């Protein structure tokens, strides 16, 4: 704001209120949010299915 | 995938550096050294397939 | 329409029909790809020597830094003007000329310058599959050895 830095290099998103207060670069990558959870404990060990 | 938002680079209002870097960044884009880069810090370990 | 000029360090392009009238309702992209580290140099060739006191719409010739229709606009060109050479290091110029449903006009003139077997195999350890075979087979053989040694006894 201040122009007491330069481009700010950075991650960030580019979102609409920062918007009206600093421009923003074509954007190099894109975002997502996903759903993260643990593994399954696993396959039955298979040795006794009997 | 959910959402789907921005990362570009933030520069001081109407500074004529913004315009011009949207084109090297373009530019690397169309090149591909941006998924290369990418793998380079995302490649890390992987991980055994599963059935 | 478009023409390929990849690959020359110079090369000629020119609204079609160059010398008569440029067709109507053309809408042809055209691409100037310079590898890196070449800077662009367009020559633009001018047909006519007026200046028009009006930039006006219908008939418009694009230039953009980078992938066309895309990338940050340099300018739109319009009249009778030769628009002054561009020179740009973005390495890429993608250009497009226009046209509207009537009044076309002399056209333009540019130049640009650059400076069961695999079944059988894929298993999990088929060695297993080879040695229960084997196993099986050199039975198999051992068997007719005791069938005729029984139909002489
Ligand atoms: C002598 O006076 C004439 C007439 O004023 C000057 O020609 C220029 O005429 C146009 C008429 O529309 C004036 O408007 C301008 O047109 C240009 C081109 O389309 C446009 O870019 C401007 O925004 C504006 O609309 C123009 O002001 C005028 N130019 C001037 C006064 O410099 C002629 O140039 C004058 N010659 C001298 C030696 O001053
Ligand atoms: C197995 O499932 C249980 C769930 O209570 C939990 O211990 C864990 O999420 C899984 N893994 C191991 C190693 O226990």
């Amino acid at each position: 704001i201040d122009h007491k830095a330069d481009l700010a290099v950075a991650p960030l998103a580019i979102t609409y209120v920062r918007e009206k207060v600093i421009d923003f670069s074509k954007p190099f990558m894109t975002l997502g949010i996903s759903i993260l959870y643990r593994k399954p404990n696993g396959t039955n060990p298979g040795v006794f299915s009997f | 995938l959910i959402d789907s938002k921005g990362y570009g680079v933030g520069t001081p209002m109407g500074s004529p550096y913004r315009d011009k870097i949207t084109i090297a960044i373009l530019q690397l884009q169309e090149e591909g050294k941006l998924h290369m880069m990418k793998e380079k810090w995302w490649r890390g370990n992987g991980c055994p397939e599963e059935e | 329409c478009g023409i390929w000029v990849r690959t020359s360090n110079g090369g000629h392009f020119a609204s079609p029909n160059y010398p008569d009238s440029y067709p109507p309702n053309k809408e042809c992209i055209y691409i100037l790809e310079a590898a890196p580290r070449q800077r662009i140099e367009l020559t633009f060739d001018e047909r006519y020597y007026i200046e028009p006191s009006f930039e006006c719409r219908f008939d418009h010739l694009e230039v953009r830094d980078g992938p066309f229709g895309f990338s940050p606009l340099i300018d739109r060109y319009c009249g009778m003007k030769s628009p002054a050479l561009i020179r740009s290091t973005g390495r890429f110029m993608w250009i497009k000329f226009s046209s509207d449903e009537e009044l076309e006009g002399l056209g333009f003139r540019a130049k640009y310058s650059f400076i069961k077997t695999h079944g059988t195999i894929i298993g999990v350890t088929s060695g297993i599959v080879l040695v229960l075979l084997i196993i099986s087979i050199l039975v198999q053989v051992k068997q007719p050895r005791k069938k005729v040694m029984a139909c002489k006894t």
